[PDB]
Parts: structure tokens; sequence; C-alpha cells
RNA sequence: GUAAAUAUAGUUUAAAAACAUCAGAUUGUGAAUCUGACAACAGAGGCUUACCCCCUUAUUUACCGAGAAAGCCAUGCAUGGCUUUC
């Protein structure tokens, strides 16, 4: 029924160490994916790919890291409307999938099939796909595109002269691809003189090696022989992923030449360098020119030796990187990203009034007296992101971390694709980094504020190794529900709780009570880790187990973070006069009805709090893509007032500095600034229409 | 050969035209492949077939009226208005020489309007075809108007495609024209404080029409869309800009923003006349919009 | 930003006509014409005779995370609150 046309491959994610091993097909019958790991929707929403007609999904090795990010995808699904996906893997995905309904939501109309790995084959006429299992366990895949022989000579038929105007010439057609010979114009005319040499189809193999135990068994593959030298169906290409030293072995060596030079070998790792939000790296750089250390410069990966000369070719992956099939077969890399801060730094230099304003803040500040006291720079404060919901190519979903010494730090908010952020903020340095983590806070129990929790967790035994360092079980505080799912996960799919260790949040709040001696010696130890005094966890409402935190040093500096909620006296009462305030900021002022109903806050009900709460500093978080890039600012604001943004670092001393910073943040969203305008026209319109 | 695979596309049943002429071949050749031939071709196929049609037309209403004409002559009925005629009809001529009194005042002392011609790089061979029909719409309009304006024609390279084919189109009547056509710039035939250039995408909304303003219509059109062009060429001269009320006045319903040549004509010659905005926007195609905003 | 629809370059209804536009005609009162110019259903890409789709912009509309099972407390077999399980 019919035959594909033109196919494109695409590398969604470069490979790096922090969402990487992404890979992606389209046609126009249907497209689909493969390892979608972790952090690939926001990478596919900014590279404006279309996410519909994705149908099925495919992985190659059980790891959070190419399996992490399904909820995403498939949350997404189920908003644009897809009734139906089904999955490819080992048979223990169903019991994952079912961990997923722990923390899926509302799902409905949407069906989530599986492909299990004793799966014959799939077909569909379009694509046909192979499993291959692998042991010490990995699976590849071995994808053949499907016979398109459909074609007609030029001007034989004329020479012929069939009966061509008419509709039973129609079927002959069919007598001519089927492979007929039939008598015409005095000629015992074969099917394939009128017929273009039959292509059967393209084939490429997906793989993933993690190291020599998974070298040795692909090489004692029938199915790999079968298509290894004289190839029924000859490989256009393949896509490996592993890492440089995998792909430097002798047996991978000899196995990748035994193909010959009718392949390509195009190569995925981490010594891949690339950018995979030039959004993100723009909006950064911009905001480096109004003060460094507040927006420091994002460290981009920059492999410093490129991969040995192998005798076959490596082509290295990279992001966007694009390969046409058919009708012709060649690297289209025409959209790939590229790296131009020039160009970025230009731009914003040519708008209005920001240099100037970047001027009149530069005089006022050298005008302006030293930070008196001399506040010392630790603790530091870095907003990973601010985002609310499903993330978006401005923002991330709602991450902190609080370094309180150079080695002490802890997270809030350990949101989808955190290790990303913190990847793309602290570069090489990121082992240490993750080194430096005592423990892990849980916001109120939702799937965003905690996505991202496995992955970093397997990062750090990663970082572990580097420094060498024992073993240690990183703290988290968070709800029994955390904990009996991933115990599931853990029991399921994936161990992984051996690396942890949990403590309720209930044992955590004021005036509460121990339950076990264990939980005691467990928060004790947390308490001496970080050298905080204080550590206070508040009920909240706006949902059923939610949790607002606030922590007191020795040095007496109080910082409360509140996520989810809306105003209330004990969250006043634990924070009187707290040095700082991080509390969510969702929706605009004028729209209560709605912010009660979704039981988030908005700007003027932060104000109140804020004044409510007498602390010095209150910062904003927790933003929608309605602010889709800037926040509103009004005079009759406070000077308290702080808005956060991607990567944005702030110390004690720099509370004196925010609001100075309010005009040239303005000055940088003109544009973004007249979408404000249209919006608050369009708010108008809406309103006075209701009222009428 | 290259003919020879042209009619075996003839030969396949595609839609293509008869006798076509030299310089369509070459404008066909110019084509890159496959769409770009076929959308060509069809549309030559297309004029062909209008033209025919248009002669089969012709020629009926031709030999209807002969005879028709014979059947009138049966009457001899006489006595037609007894002679009383106090002018001969030679009408179509004394509007042509009042359009042209009209135009030579309005070149004296007539409001200035800036029609410039720069975007010829920005337009393929059909949009500049559009443009100048456009434009012999517009200025056809204006001569017609009880208060003309004066029509510059800036920007317009003597010897460039657009100049060409409105040299091409108009034939001696070009040099006849009560306009000004000049290759210099808005900028340096007008003070940069009197010049508005009207753009889709102004920040500013016009509110009035000023009759101390010299107003700057793009000649672009741009059926590939490039918002922000004329807005850009207008930044480098600093140009002050302004839009047209269409969301104020009109709820826009399903449509495009930017307007053709002569219906921005029509609409200023509306307004200078001391014409409303209901009037002036009336000039705005109704399967756009679906009313006047109440 | 994401899904839907829609896109007539002079206008409208249709799926090609009518009204319009430019040049020439010193027209005997139907010039209510004659001779010409223009004629592209948003922009780009195939593919089987014909069978449609895929993509990019533009306009309008609506916009992202808790099912059941068991044990207890209160109200009038049903409801609210909590605890363990997936
Ligand atoms: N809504 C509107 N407001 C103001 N000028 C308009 C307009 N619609 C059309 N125009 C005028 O008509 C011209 C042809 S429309 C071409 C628009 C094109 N995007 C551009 O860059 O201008 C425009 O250049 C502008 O001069
Ligand atoms: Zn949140």
């Amino acid at each position: 029924s019919g035959g594909p046309n033109t196919v494109y491959l695409q590398v969604v994610a470069a490979g790096s160490r922090d969402s990487g091993a992404a890979l992606y097909v389209f046609s126009e019958f249907n497209r689909y994916l493969f390892n979608c790991g972790e952090g690939v929707q926001r990478l596919m929403q900014e590279h404006k790919l279309k996410v519909a007609r994705l149908d099925n999904i495919f992985l190659t090795r059980m790891h959070w890291s190419n399996v992490g990010g399904l909820s995403g995808m498939i949350l997404t699904l189920k908003e644009t409307g897809l009734p139906k996906c089904v999955l490819s893997g080992p048979p223990q995905l169903e019991k994952y999938l079912e961990a997923i309904k722990i923390f899926s939501g509302p799902l409905k109309g949407i069906e989530l099939a599986v492909r299990p790995h004793s799966a014959p084959e799939y077909e569909d006429e379009t694509m046909t796909v192979y499993q291959i299992p692998i042991h010490s366990l990995v699976v590849a895949f071995i994808c053949k595109l499907h016979l398109k022989r459909g074609n007609f000579l030029v001007l034989k038929a004329k020479e012929m002269g069939l009966p061509v105007g008419t509709a039973a010439i129609a079927p002959i057609i069919a007598a001519v691809k089927d492979g007929k010979s039939i008598t015409h114009e005095g000629r015992e005319i074969l099917a394939e003189e009128l017929c273009t040499p039959p292509d059967p189809g393209a084939a490429f193999v997906v793989v993933e090696c993690p190291d020599e135990s998974f070298i040795q068994p692909i090489c004692e593959n029938a199915t790999f022989q079968r298509y290894q030298g004289k190839a029924d169906a000859p490989v256009a290409l393949v896509v490996h992923m592993a890492p440089a030293s995998v792909l430097v072995d002798s047996r991978y060596q000899q196995w990748m030449e035994r193909f010959g030079p009718d392949t390509q070998h195009l190569v995925l790792n981490e010594n891949c360098a690339s950018v995979h939000n030039l959004r993100s790296h723009k909006i950064q750089t911009q905001l480096n020119l109004i003060h460094p250390d507040i927006f420091p410069l994002l460290t981009s990966f920059r492999c410093k030796k490129e991969g040995p000369t192998l005798s076959v070719p490596m082509v290295q992956g990279e992001c966007l990187l694009k390969y046409q099939l058919r009708p012709r077969r060649e690297w289209q890399r025409d959209a790939i990203i590229t790296c131009n801060p020039e160009e970025f730094i230009v731009e914003a230099l040519q708008l209005p009034n920001f240099q100037q304003s970047v001027q009149e803040y530069r005089r006022s500040a050298q005008d302006g007296p030293a930070p008196a006291e001399k506040r010392s720079q630790y603790p530091e404060i870095i907003f990973l992101g601010t985002g609310s919901a499903i993330p978006m190519k401005i923002r991330n979903v709602s991450a902190t971390l609080v370094n309180i010494s150079p080695d002490t730090s802890l997270l809030l908010d350990c949101g989808e694709g955190t290790f990303g952020q913190l990847c793309r903020h602290y570069g090489d340095q990121v082992d240490r980094v993750l080194g430096t983590l005592a423990a892990v806070f849980v916001s109120h129990l939702a799937a965003d504020h905690h996505t991202g929790l496995p992955s970093i967790l397997l990062q750090r035994e990663r970082a572990l190794a580097s420094l060498g360092k024992p073993l240690h079980p990183l703290l988290v505080v968070a709800p029994n529900q955390l904990k009996a799912w991933l115990q599931q996960y853990h029991n399921q799919c994936q161990e992984v709780l051996h690396h942890i260790s949990m403590i309720p949040a209930k044992c955590l709040q004021e005036g509460a009570e121990i339950s076990s001696p264990a939980v005691e010696r467990l928060i004790s130890s947390l308490l001496r880790t970080c050298d905080l005094e204080e550590f206070q966890t508040c009920l909240v409402r706006h949902c059923k187990h939610a949790f607002g935190c606030a922590l007191v040093h020795t040095s007496g500096w109080k910082v409360v973070y509140s996520g989810d909620t809306m105003p209330c006296e004990a969250l006043v009462r634990m924070g009187k006069d707290a040095t700082l305030l991080i509390h969510e900021a969702t929706l605009e002022d004028g729209l209560e009805e709605e912010a009660v109903e979704k039981t988030h806050s908005t700007t003027s009900q932060a104000i109140s709090v804020g004044m409510r709460m007498n602390a010095e500093f209150i910062m904003l978080n927790h933003f929608s893509q309605r602010y889709a890039k800037v926040p509103l600012f009004s005079p009759n604001f406070s000077e308290k007032v702080g808005v956060a943004f991607d990567h944005m670092k702030v110390c004690f001393g720099d509370f004196p500095t925010m609001p100075k910073l309010i005009p040239p943040l303005k000055a940088l969203f003109a544009g973004d600034i007249e979408e404000m305008e249209e919006r608050r026209e369009k708010r108008e319109l809406r309103q006075v229409r209701a009222a009428l | 050969a290259t003919r020879e695979f042209i009619e075996m596309w003839r030969l396949l049943g595609r839609e293509v035209p008869e006798h076509i002429t030299e310089e369509e071949l070459k404008t066909l050749m110019e084509c890159v492949s496959n769409t770009a031939k076929k959308k060509y071709l069809k549309y030559l196929y297309t004029k062909e077939k209008v033209k025919k049609a248009r002669q089969i037309k012709k020629e009926m209403k031709a030999a209807a009226r002969e005879e028709a004409k014979n059947i009138k002559l049966l009457e001899t009925t006489e006595e037609d208005k007894q002679k009383n005629f106090l002018f001969l009809r030679l009408w179509d001529r004394n509007m042509d020489i009042a359009m042209g009194w009209k135009g030579a005042q309005a070149m004296q002392f007539g409001q200035p309007l800036v029609f410039d011609m720069a975007y010829e790089n920005y337009m393929k061979r059909k949009e500049l075809q559009n443009t100048v029909s456009q434009l012999l719409e517009s200025e056809g309009w204006n001569r017609r108007n009880v208060d003309p304006f004066h029509i510059y024609f800036c920007n317009l390279k003597i010897d460039g495609a657009l100049h060409r084919e409105l040299v091409k189109r108009y034939q001696e009547k070009w040099d006849k024209l009560l306009l000004t056509s000049t290759e210099k710039s808005h900028v340096d035939l007008f003070p940069k404080d009197s010049i508005i250039y009207l753009t889709a995408d102004s920040p500013n909304v016009m509110t009035t029409f000023r009759h101390d303003k010299v107003y700057v219509i793009g000649s672009f059109v741009d059926k590939s869309m490039q918002p922000g062009t004329s807005l850009a060429k207008a930044k480098r001269l600093n140009l002050a800009t302004e839009c047209l009320p269409l969301d104020k006045y009109l709820q826009w319903e399903i449509g495009n923003k930017n307007l053709t040549l002569d219906q921005m004509i029509r609409i200023l010659l509306c307004l200078k006349n001391n014409g409303n905005w209901q009037e002036a926007l009336q000039f705005v195609p109704k399967r756009k919009h679906t009313g006047f905003l109440e």
C-alpha cells in the first residue's frame, strides 16, 4: 500500500554527558525517536521539531539516561491529543510504565502499548525494525527501509503506444509493477524493462556499547554477520553511541572495519562539543554584559583533542546534524547550530536605551559606596531554572543550589534535567560540584519538582569514581510516596535506592516528633554536614503533602523557600525576619479566581507576604510561559523585589544591588515589553467584554 | 532536446500552452526544476485559455452587434433629439484633458506622496509584475481624484527592472505622466521631520491624516512574507513610521494585514478629502474582516 | 510557545464569470464602443497518466501532573478526614 518517500535522520542530542544519545527519524508517513533519554522535550521544543505522529518510541539501554524523559514526552503527547503510543524494550518496561502511573497524573484518552524484545517484527510496511539482545543487558535495533520498486521508464511507453488517457491502463501499471511480462507493440515486454532497478531499502543500525563486556558479544551475532560484507540489504549508514575508549578497542575497530567503505560510521559520545540551546546561550551572554558574576558565562563543552584517526571514517555527531536517506543519501548539514557570541552581543547592543542604561548603571555603581560590613561572598545561591511547568526555551523547571561553603552544597527543586543545567553551568568542575552536594530537598510532591532526582544520583557515582571517594548515600527529604515509587523502580527497572537515604519531611516539621532513632541520627548528620543550625519544614495550603523549607545557619542568616503555596501565617511565623525569601510567582494580579483555583499566588500576594515576612530581601521564582521573558516591574514594588533567571548567581552582598538592575532588564526586553503590552491589551479587551 | 522533453511532458497530459514565444521559454528555463516550471507552464496555459475565451466572446458580441445593428437600422424612425445638441460626443477626451489640468495643478501645489521603488532585490519576477500593475491602478485612482496627490517615484533606478517594466507598460505615456520620478531617495527631497513612512509593522498607529506630512508607501509586493523590511528600511534613515488602524476599527477575522498599493492610495485619498475612518477603510477587502467595530 | 482551522495581491460570488485597471482612438450622440496591455486562488518540494500529501510564514480561536483496594474517626447503606499497598 504505497511506498515511503524521502526520509531523514537527525541527531537530537549531541551525546554529551548531559542529555545525550537522542536520535530522530522522520518521513511523510510517520516519524520515530530513539533513546528519548532526559531533557529531550525542551530540546525538541526549541528546535521546532514536530512531536505529532510520534507513534513509536525506541531505546537502546534501560539506563535512566536513556529513558528518564519518557514522562514529559508522553505528557506532551497526551496534551496534543494523540490517542496511541507504544514502546520497545525489555519486558520490564511494563513495570516501569506502571511506575510512571504513580506520578503520571490524570492519564486518559491515551494508549500506552509496549513492544517487548520477544516480539517477532513490527512492519507497518513503512519501516521495519529488528530487535537484537545483548548480554554482559542492552538491545540494539536494525532498521530496514521498505521496498519502493514503483517506477516507469520514460518515452518507451510512447514508443509502445500504450492506451494512455483511459482507465483500463491503470490496472496494467500493477502488471508492470508486480513483475508481469506482456505482449504490446509487437514486443514481449518484460516488467523489468519498463521498471527502474528496484531498491529494497537502505538499512541502518543503532547500538549502544557501555564497555568491552558489550564490545565482545556483538561480533558473535548472526544478524550482524548477515549484513556484513555482501549484505542482502546493503547498510547505508551505522550510528554508534559509545565512548572514545570503546571506539578504540581492537575488536571494536575490527568489527567496524568489517563493513568497509560502504558504511559511513556516524558516532555519538561525550567528546562531541556543541550547544543544545541557542536561545539560552544568547540570553546568558547578553546578560553577562550587565554584570559578570551575577550572569557568568555558561561554559560550553570543548573537546581538547579530536579522537584518534581510525582506519574507518568516524563522522562525529553534532546537534541538529541531518542525514537524508531517500531519494539521496547524504549529510544535509544545513541547519547546524553555531556559536557566535559576538553576533549576540552586537544584536543586543543595537537596542534602544540598552547601552545607555548599562553605561548609566556603570556610572551609578562606580560612584556608589563600597559594600558596608564587608559581607562574605559565601553562601552563594544559583538559580538554574525558574519555570513553573513543562520547561520552555527561555526558562527551565524550578531548581536552585545553595553553596553554604566551598565544601557544602544543598539542592532545592530537583526537577527534570537539572543535571543538564549543572553541566552547562559548571563545565568540567561538575565533578567537584556534585561531590560537594550534601543532600537534596524535595518540594511539594509533584513530578515536575522531582523528575530529575534519579539521574543526579547516577552521575554522582561517576563523580565519585573521578574523585575516588568512598560511597556516600546521598541524603534526601521527602514524603513516603517518593520512597515507595523509588523502591518500585529500584526493584523493577534499575536499582538506585542503595545510593540514597530518605527522610520524611514531617519529622523535620516545627515541633515534630522523632519517628525512629535512625531518623534522628540521619537528620543530625544532615545538620552537621552543611554546618547548618536549623532546618525547618512547614505545611502549605495549595495541595496535600506540601512543604516549605527554611534554613538558619550558625552565622544567623535565614533563607526561606516556599514553592507552590498561598499566603500563610505559619510561614511568616517560621520565617520571621528572614534574611531572604524565594517565593513562587505564577500569574499576574487581577486573576485572583484562577490563582485560587490553581492554588498559586501572584505578584501582589508575593509583596504582601514579603512585607508580612519582614524579611530583608524577597526573590520571585516559579514563573509561567505567559511571562515569556520579562517579569512585572512597577515603582510600587519595594527595593527588595528580586526576579530570577536561568543560571542566576546571587549572594548576600548583592541584596542592595538587585533593584539597581531593574532598568537594564527592561531595556533588554523591548520586544518582549511590546509583547507584554499587547498581552495586557488583550486581557483588558477580554475583561471588558466579560464585564459588559 | 529541450523542446523535445517539453513535448514529452505535453504527451504526459500536463496542462501546457501552445505556440509559446522565445522569451517565455527563456523564463521557463530560468526556473530551478519541477514545481517552478510546472507552475509557470500552468500559468501560461491558463493565460492562453483566457485569451482564447475572450476572443470567442468578442467575436460573438461582434456578430450580435452587427445583426442587432441591422435590426436597429430597420426602424428608421428619425427625429432623434431634433439634432438639438449642445456638445459633440468627445467626453473621454475632455475627461483626459481635465485630469491633465488637475495633475498639473497638483504637481505645482499638491501634497507629496512617495512610492519608494527600493525593493527590486526583495521581489521575484512575478511580484515585480504585480507591483507594476498595482502602481498603475494606484496612479489611475490618483488622477481621477478631485484633489490628487503629487506622486513621487523615489529610488527608481533608471535601468532597473521595475523602471523597465513601467516604461514597457506605459509606452509613450510614461514621459507624459504628471508625477515626479527620480533616482534620489525621499530623504533627499523632503525634510526628514515631515516624512512619515507607512508600514504595517510600525509600533505607532496612525490616528489622523496630516496635510503637512509626506507619506511614504513602499512599492513592495511580497507574497513571500518578509515582515519588517519596510520598517527596517525606514529605521536606517530614522524616519517616523505609522500603521493603519485595522484592529481598532475592523474585526480582522482571517487575512493578511498588508494591503495593496491601490487600496493604500484609495484609503489615503479618502482621508485627505475629509473622509472619516469608516469611509476610508471601506476599501479594505471585505473577505478579510467581518465588520466595522461599533 | 502548542493543536486546530483558514490564506483569491484590485473587488465579489462561484469553482470561471461580473465589476474593475493601463495605452491609443476629435466618438455626430449605443464610445452602452473598437484596437491592444495585464490575467498566477499565500511561498516553496515530489509522485503516480489523474489521484495527494510534507514543510515555512501570515490571520482567528482554546491551552499541561493523583485511580482503586483494606483499616480506623465523625455525620445523615452514602458522605468527609487520616493510615499501608500497587
Ligand atoms: N496596514 C498597513 N499599515 C501601513 N502601511 C501599510 C499597511 N498595509 C500596507 N501598507 C503599505 O503598503 C505597502 C505594500 S505592502 C508590503 C508590506 C511589506 N511587509 C513591507 O515590508 O512593507 C507597505 O510597504 C506599506 O507601505
Ligand atoms: Zn513549582
